[PDB]
């Protein structure tokens, strides 16, 4: 049968309760994208021929300050490109990784690296991130008293009800949106662990899949973020 | 019933009543029988027309880059260049049809188109 | 009594999913349709237009998954048993 | 060319390029008009 | 072992097709990419040289 | 499975870290690149 | 006897979500149809055309709200129970 | 009898929103796609447009509202009871 | 007896007024496309789209409101028992 | 056994008449949409348009009709009570 | 035991007559807007319209008309009664 | 047990032949909105249109009727009993 | 115990095939419409119209066949039993 | 116990199969309407129209094959069994 949740490493301290195993996959990719990133240092280069990580920031970069250029220049948000670009990679290597063969079977399946995704907690912690984020900026480009009243109105005062929720929403679905996708997926690959090995095929078509949706879902959280800065910032 | 002016810059080619006119717009192919909405439209640059009216033949027309007008009474088809159906050549219109020059290819499309094919 | 309730649950996850598996294919077909539609019209759209494709995408799978998350409540944690 | 407005349809495939395609045959259509009022005026 | 297995010929299939067809465009703009580096520096050189 | 629990801030900090790194040798030198 | 009546209410539950989820994301991807193409048709509608879209996406996520909101009011509220 | 009723009460209230959410999504999407359609054409009518637009949506909303107004006296009201 | 029967007219009255209210939110929708997009073509228009419009507006709230009658007949009477 | 049947009937007369109004109203709407339009682009074409759409609401509502009629065969005079 | 085969005959019939109305409706809908939208454009082709128009209309009505053979065929002869 | 099996069997084959008929008449009206609309365009290409108009058509029908063939075996031979 | 798990499992098997024969027959419908248009506008463009669309067909039909497949599974080695 | 579990579950997987189906098929034809219409007015397109197509697919049969997944779960790893 499936199970939900049911995280291993789970230790308590500071009277909090953490999924080690969640903490642990996503040190595991934050710290791929920390050796990604000093390998670009030490290996970045504007008169030479680039190497492949540096092109590789560099088209990610370059596509983020085009989002963000085409709704907020960066003359007025120039902080939401380093903020997006990560938001990228570190939700990318975290789903990513979860394609590399490290399940196995228990006779329940488990797995070494499960989707930091998967978990509400880490999913939480972005879109919360995101959040606090973008009406701190939106706050220092409207001012603490005109950022609500604009949040209130929105573009039709008479529809403020329908205004306040929405902003309410943005954080929830889009953490979500990235955790449905994910966390379902962990479902997906567990019930084709019940299958054979001759007949368990559907891990290709799936992983490929996964490969896909992870990427678009990386994408789609990360404009949906320079989104909501676009909006918040005027 | 329709009335149908294929007009050239240098000259008109024929103002007579028709029942049925067909051209190939650059949205696709269109039709036209009488009381037809007010319509204008840019033809294909090898667009051939053809006109059906009571007792004499298909008149084929292939026309260079013309626009379609449909008036409360009148349809009027202004061309570049446009030739009847008896005036053109096959060699001349086979030899051209495949032309560099992307003008002279679609006239010469247009030629065959009149003829088929 | 839990037997009545986890069936009632499966089927409201049931119900919860179908609709958000509509709406999300629905969607998603609409707004590539548009997508796909501005790209044969104007090629060069391919880089404009994943912007405000990616954007409906993102409203289209955020109805759906929302749905799916309170699908897990509905079926793995149903509020009433 | 200035805009004249007067006082007081249905477009294949849109009007905006329909009028893009129809300026330039417009301008050739009036230089013809004048070649030929040039030639008649020279004969 | 079994799920192991099967999910290990899985990730090898997925992996081979990545290789034979999402590797082979994916490298080719690198190298694309690279060749437009190396060549305006290159130009900019004979551009100062000139 | 949906009740958030202490890893919410076990995940943001490591985040955080991460949107460190990035922001200081990953944008600027790619930004001076371009 | 509240065992009939949470099925019930569930099975409520997630016809409301269901419902919601195809109204939000089929409405969703017809409004971003239209600002896909408009974007398509002119770059510069960019802009201006995420002011009528937001607009459009936020009245028809409100019935998408609304309906979730009762669906809270339904499995973790229940009334009659 | 009370629990079976206030089940088919829950179930048909769940019907009663589910499909105006539907209808209001759907019909609030589409109303957006020529609203955003037609101020993306003419960029001038946008007040224009705004008037037929909420009339339309009142329209599409009140078929909602209604159904709501409904959904409560099935589930509060619960007629039959 | 009144139980089950009570449940079953709950249920269907819900089915009636869920599908009215689909039928009526899509085909307001429909129609409000149409005229907000003649209104974008055509300032005038406005006048004279009122009248395809509320026919068009007409028969698609007919449909609605009959079913909200029978709807009524469902749950206030009920015509079994 | 006739509560059993009644609810049953109740029920599948609420499932025809949400799928007759589901018909109608769409029907008519998309039958209006055509209608609006036509009349916006040429507003003579009033009297020559409702020939063609009064054709399609009388089948549209011909079959929303219909299912009236077996409604009540179900809600009235229930076979195999 | 009739009882329950009685009023599981109902709710079938009644789904196959609400499947039916609805793409009866939407069916003719669909095609009486291309009806309107050519006979608005070429109304010299009504005689060249109306052949495909009813032969489209003969296809839909008849999924309807079999669908409601059917509903006979549940309703009253219920084949597993 | 029987008696609750062809209950089961008579919903099951109601939903088969709803969701045929909402298909194929949906389908079929769409396909025959493309043939109408294309003949108004080019009244003369009548002939040209029925090959993929009638491919469209047995698509659908084969959908449709692969169904009934499906409700069939639900009700006349239904699976286990 | 089996006697309403089968005609759970039956009633599963008509809500999946009702739902791809709906998916089946509108998307072959919407995917022949554009066929149908797209050889209207280009007589000749049938030779190339028929890949891009027996590939989405392609799409449609093997979600109604993968769903054919499994109800097959539901009714034949209906699982749970 | 079991046996009521185990129908829920299968009438939840049906639900959840019909709604991925209906959105699949949907999906995939109103995409496959943009690329056949693409392809159509530019020929030389098709290359360049299957990227924004499948990207498309990708997220409609993603949608798919999640609903694919928690029927499964539903019905061979039935939560709360
Ligand atoms: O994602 C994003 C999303 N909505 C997805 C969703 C969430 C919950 C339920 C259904 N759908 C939105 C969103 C953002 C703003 C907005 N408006 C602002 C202007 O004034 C009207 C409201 C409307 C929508 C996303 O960005």
């Amino acid at each position: 049968a499936i199970h939900v949740g049911h995280h291993t490493l789970v230790f308590e301290l500071f009277g909090m309760t953490f999924n080690g195993d969640t903490i642990l996959a996503t040190a595991v990719t934050a710290v791929i994208v920390i050796a990604l990133a000093f390998y670009l240092r030490a290996k970045v280069t504007s008169t030479g021929v680039p190497s492949g990580v540096q092109l590789f920031w560099e088209a990610l970069t370059i596509q983020m300050r085009q989002q963000i250029e085409g709704s907020i220049g960066m003359k007025i948000a120039p902080f939401v490109l380093p903020l997006s670009v990560t938001i990228f990679v570190f939700i990318l290597i975290s789903n990513w990784l979860a394609v590399l063969p490290l399940q196995y079977g228990g006779g329940a399946a488990a797995e070494l690296y499960k989707a930091p995704a998967s978990d509400i907690n880490f999913v939480l912690a972005l879109a919360l991130f995101v959040f606090v984020c973008y009406h701190a900026a939106g706050i220092w480009r409207r001012g603490i008293v005109g950022h609500p009243i604009k949040v209130v109105k929105g573009h039709v005062a008479f529809l403020a009800p329908i205004n306040i929720v929405e902003e309410l929403a943005k954080p929830i679905s889009l953490a979500l949106r990235l955790f449905g996708n994910i966390f379902a997926g962990g479902i997906l690959v567990a019930l084709i662990a019940m299958f054979p090995w001759y007949i368990q095929f559907p891990n290709a078509v799936w992983k490929t899949f996964d490969l896909f949706v992870g990427l678009i879902q990386a994408f789609i959280f990360s404009l949906l973020t320079i989104l909501y800065f676009s909006q918040s910032m005027e | 019933d329709l009335n149908v002016e294929i007009v050239a810059v240098e000259r008109e080619l024929w103002s007579g009543p028709a029942t049925f006119v067909f051209t190939r717009t650059t949205a696709g192919e269109i039709g036209i029988l009488p009381r037809h909405i007010p319509l204008v439209a840019q033809l294909v640059d090898d667009a051939m027309v053809r006109v059906e009216r009571e007792g004499e033949d298909d008149l084929r027309i292939a026309v260079d880059g013309g626009f379609l007008s449909v008036t409360e009474e009148t349809v009027r088809i202004l061309v570049e260049n446009a030739q009847f159906e008896s005036e053109i050549d096959a060699d001349a219109a086979k030899e051209d049809a495949a032309s560099d020059d992307e003008r002279t290819a679609a006239w010469g499309r247009a030629r065959l188109r009149a003829l088929g094919q | 009594p839990n037997a009545i309730i986890t069936a009632g649950a499966l089927i409201g996850g049931g119900l919860i999913m179908g609709g958000g598996a509509i709406g999300a294919g629905i969607g998603d077909g609409i707004a590539g349709n548009a997508l796909i539609s501005g790209i044969a019209r104007q090629p060069e759209a391919q880089g404009r237009l994943f912007t405000p494709f990616f954007i409906t995408v993102g409203l289209v799978e955020a109805a759906y998954f929302i749905n799916l998350a309170f699908m897990a409540l509905f079926v793995f944690a149903t509020p009433g048993l | 060319m200035e805009v004249e407005y007067v006082g007081e349809y249905s477009f294949e495939p849109d009007p905006e390029t329909l009028f893009d395609a129809l300026l330039p045959r417009y301008i050739a259509t009036r230089v013809y008009a004048a070649l030929l009022e040039a030639a008649a005026s020279e004969s | 072992m079994s799920i192991f297995i099967g999910q290990l010929i899985g990730f090898a299939v997925i992996a081979f097709i990545i290789v034979k067809w999402v590797v082979p465009p994916v490298r080719t703009l690198m190298r694309n990419q690279q060749e437009a580096v190396r060549a305006a520096l290159a130009e900019s050189a004979e551009a100062a040289k000139k | 499975f949906l009740i958030p629990n202490g890893t919410f801030f076990a995940v943001l900090i490591i985040f955080l870290i991460v949107l460190g790194v990035i922001s200081k040798w990953v944008v600027p030198p790619i930004s001076k690149v371009l």
